[PDB]
């Protein structure tokens, strides 16, 4: 009906990928950082450049 | 016993029919009734109508099946 | 419908191109039904009536067959109407 | 949430915002909240229901030709 | 200062006129109010011919409750009673200056 | 011991690894490549979650994001060649001593046993995520409340029950039926014949894929 | 006793469309006279017409499941 | 044990026409109440007298299936 | 007796369908009537080679059952 | 094995003609509430009235297949 | 006489649904030429190849109704 | 294997209905968001009622069909 | 026969989903067109491509009753 | 062999319903997108759990008929 | 024969409801771009995978049958 | 099998064009993120 094992083998990776992916959603979290860090700079550096 | 089964059939299909053919019939007329409720009387003679006429059916189906029964 | 409009019935006895080949022979196949289906409709919708009243007459014979004597009126009265209707109107779209 | 302005053309009586708006439309009486999709409609006579932050105020309009976006 | 239901008795015979074809074609005359002290006369155009301004141009996509061919018959004639209700309102103006 | 199906979710489990470790290689700004689709399948999906619901967007982001992967990498297997023609062997190729010619890679997600995981992985998610914020309030059937509500409760806690299972069920037929036709149109013409049903099959996988996703991200708005 | 569960079917089965048609016809001839009512003595006519369609076809299948019985 | 298909037939079928036909009823009822708030007594008994057509149906195949029984 | 059960199922069968047809034909051509009153004279004819083509469609079911009877 | 296939046909069949309608409730009343949310209570009442019938229908079959089970 | 009942289901099978479709295609057309009776040149010849499509099955169920 | 063709009508019977009825759900349910948005709150909540029990009605069923397997 | 009943049986069940989804996509393309007269050819490939999806399941149905006849 | 044939009943009619139920909510939600484009976002992520409750009845089905096999 | 007529009746019904589902989301989409040409490729693309959503029941049925013949 | 070998080649090239056709829309996406990361990095140079 259902392999002991192939359960196991399933879980183990799909563990390790999913913390694979949270030490490389850093990088994603990062990149995002600075798409949002340009216009956060952005929306100070206008006003202040213009006063 | 397939005399059962027979009666069972026929009630079944002969019922099926008109109670989606009455339900769309209300359902218009109160649909229509809502739209304009000035004109009352000349749309409830053809809800009727046609209420009979599908409840005429039913009961054809109605009194065949009996007739087994 | 050959008196008027001429003998052509080329909309339902062929066509030379386009689909309306496959259309004309459908056109005189149900032609071929209507009086056919007209004979059956009448008299099925009478002798199913009789039927019905007959067997209501059978079963529970007093006062329940009422309503359903005046419903069979109505249906043979519509269905007088309905025949004369249709014949109508199959003459006017032969014309047509 | 939005804006609604209850233009006549004597002049215009309210320009303001509206947390709800009941159209009493020709078919039938319809409810505008502030992200309706485009629709235009015409009124009846009826009761014009400005809900403007809980309050109902009713509008008597004899007509309208609403515009929605 | 008239209302616009001081018009309607000339307005709506109006168009009942072109809607039963006794009249082809609709205008107004009224005197336009260019300043204060330099006023002309002026002629228009009273059916409808519209313009395909930037909201002709403008697709946004609508819903029509009523009907698409109800809500056209409905809002022509009050478009055009609009239209007659500023050239009364211009030629008031007019008329003071 | 292990089935061809544990092969094939092992050799996608690499490929996204493998996958993962060139685009954050190279991490630089203005991304142009195998990084920049990356980034725009991960920013896609953001947008999504965030559509469902913004709060848990970003919550469970990286097993659904895991999970997306692996049923994209299945489905681009399924129709790969090679699929169903190499024997291992425990007229056919291995027609001489016959022992049913396993297939060499068989899809992960054509078995029973990889994608119940993925339905019990996603039932904990939902009912821890319910419970963290409801207590009692999230399997409450709210008893003779709302005209006993207890009744709506049940039915509705029930088809929650079930929705995990039924999608690890949709994904399981969808890969053993897209496998069933390709074999179909193997046996009715040797080729050019099954081009319709295999262009839609890549099609189906991706559309699936996206659907578990978003059914995920919906089923936790509504545990929320 | 086939021939029971024949005309049971005979019956059953071909009454389940004309009652749905009569259920149709009658809202759309209550929905059309609704909207515009001085076309009903007119249209009242199309309508009879294909209710009688439907329930020539139902009467169809009374017949034969009589004949049948 | 046809007796028992029968029954199952007899309330099996000819509860799907009284099981779409009611849930028709009630749609239009529910349009026409948003449609019109004023006519509810109106609307709301001609939508119970089309549940009781309905309901008549449900209990013949129902009494007759129990009567297979 | 198998013969009497393919009649049945024959002319059964064939006029479910066509009455749905015939009752949606009838009453969208009623429906676009209400609308536009104007257009009457060809529409009806598009109306009526549709109901002759059902009821060819249900009449060839009955023909089939009357040659197996 | 007939009495299971009783069980089956009863249970399967109780079920065809309430969720349907049951579904066209739902869809109308939420579309009537979406049209007018003042609504919204008579409209949900009624929503439920019509879901409680359709629910004791498929409960007249739900029983039926426990007693035969 | 399985050929018998064969045959009859044949034909009402396919008549059930054939017979929908051209209700359909006939109700689309009716409202069409209400809406816009000047596009009936047109909408004629649509609603003509769509018929034609929608009675080739039920031409198929009397052909293999005839063959049996 | 009369309990198999029991398990095969229960299942695909007591799943015809509740898919329609899921469908009329949502589309409705839909409809309502794009005339409304703002109600989405308001309106899913009934639209998973719905849902809800058009599912239990299917799982009831399914699990009638398991009981029997 | 029952190689004979199952040709018939795939040949009538396999025409009637298609036809069906023919008139339907039949239907729609039409009013789109009476809508919207410029979008004519547009709306008619997609027309072509529903009715020959609709074909293809029904030549799927028909080589599936040749090859077993 | 009447495995064979459960197994056929099953898959097959656990799929005549929940097509239909799909093509409404995709209909409706393709609808709602067309009267209201900035509103897609909220229309899909409800039109894909629709498709999904819906298409749960029919891999109830495939999986019983599988196991049926 | 009993494989034959199992696999006829798989292919037919897997053959009606997917018909159904295509052609009414083919017709909800060809209405809504004659509504709102603009948005063609938008809808277009949500009509594409609806379709494929449902032509994976009859795929799925057409697979079963396949099997079983 | 033997037949199975042409059935695999035409259901790779299935998913072959598909894998193309999602590459071209995936390359147009990344000609995009590229075109608008140049504004990023250009809104957060102007900025310094």
């Amino acid at each position: 009906g259902i392999n002991p094992t192939l359960f196991i083998a399933q879980l183990i990776n799909f563990l390790l990928l999913i913390f694979i992916l949270r030490a490389l959603l850093y990088r994603p979290v990062m990149n995002l950082l600075n798409e949002r860090t340009r216009r956060i700079e952005e929306s100070v550096r206008d006003a202040e450049k213009v006063r | 016993g397939l005399n059962l089964v027979a009666t069972a059939l026929a009630v079944g299909l002969g019922a099926i029919g008109p109670g989606v053919g009455i339900g769309i019939i209300v359902s218009g007329a109160v649909q229509a009734i809502g739209r304009n409720p000035e004109i009352e009387n000349r749309v409830v003679t053809y809800m009727f109508i046609g209420i009979a006429f599908t409840e005429a059916l039913a009961i054809f189906g109605l009194v065949i099946a009996f007739l087994i029964g | 419908g050959f008196r008027a409009l001429g003998p052509g019935y080329l909309k339902k006895f062929f066509n030379t191109n386009g689909i309306m080949s496959f259309v004309g022979i459908i056109e005189f196949i149900s032609e071929l039904v209507k009086p056919f289906a007209l004979a059956f409709r009448l008299f099925g919708n009478i002798f199913a009536g009789e039927v019905l009243l007959v067997v209501m007459a059978f079963l529970v014979p007093l006062l329940l067959p009422l309503p359903f004597y005046g419903f069979e009126v109505f249906v043979g009265f519509i269905q007088a109407l309905i025949f004369a209707l249709l014949t109508y109107a199959f003459l006017n779209i032969a014309v047509t | 949430p939005i804006h609604l302005e209850i233009v006549t053309a004597e002049r215009v009586i309210l320009s303001d915002d509206v947390d709800m708006i009941s159209a009493p439309t020709k078919d039938g009486r319809v409810g505008i909240l502030p992200r309706h999709a485009p629709l235009m409609t015409i009124l009846e006579p009826g009761e014009l229901d400005i809900i403007k932050n809980g309050e109902r105020t009713p509008f008597a309009v004899s007509g309208g030709f609403m515009e929605v976006l | 200062a008239p209302k616009l239901e001081a018009i309607l008795g000339v307005a709506i015979s109006a168009i009942n006129g072109f809607q039963s074809g006794k009249y082809d074609e609709l205008y107004i005359i009224y005197s336009e109010f260019i300043n204060t002290l330099v006023q002309r006369p002026a002629i228009k155009q009273l059916l409808p011919v519209e313009s395909p301004d930037i909201s002709t141009t403008t697709n946004v996509d609508y819903t029509y409750e009523p009907g698409e061919e109800e809500v056209l018959n409905s809002i022509l004639p009050r478009y055009v009673e609009t239209q007659i209700y500023q050239a009364v309102l211009e030629s008031i103006a007019s008329e003071h200056s | 011991p292990i089935t061809n199906s544990f092969v094939v979710a092992i050799i996608i489990d690499i490929f996204v690894i493998a996958l993962a470790v060139a685009a954050t290689r190279n991490l630089q700004m203005v991304p142009r490549g195998l990084q920049n689709v990356m980034e725009f399948i991960l920013e896609s999906l953001y947008n999504l979650f965030r559509n469902i619901n913004a709060k848990y967007v970003a919550t469970a982001f990286p097993l659904v994001a895991t999970i997306f992967l692996f049923v994209l990498f299945g489905n681009w297997f399924g129709l790969l060649p090679g699929v169903g023609s190499i024997g291992v062997c425990h007229h056919d190729t291995c027609a001489a001593q016959g022992k049913k010619l396993v297939p060499l890679f068989r899809a992960p997600a054509a078995d029973l046993n990889f994608t119940f995981a993925i339905a019990v992985i996603s039932f904990v998610f939902i009912e821890y995520w319910g419970f963290r914020a409801l207590g009692p309030g999230y399997l409450k059937k709210f008893f003779n409340t709302n005209g006993i509500m207890s009744f709506v409760g049940i039915i509705e806690f029930i088809s929650e029950l079930v929705k995990p299972f039924a999608l690890a069920f949709r994904l399981f037929g969808n890969i053993f039926a897209g496998e069933v036709l390709l074999v179909v149109m193997a046996f009715l013409v040797p080729l050019l014949l099954p081009l319709p049903f295999y262009g839609f099959e890549v099609f189906v996988g991706f559309i699936q894929a996206l659907i578990f996703a978003l059914l995920t991200y919906a089923f936790l708005n509504i545990a929320v």
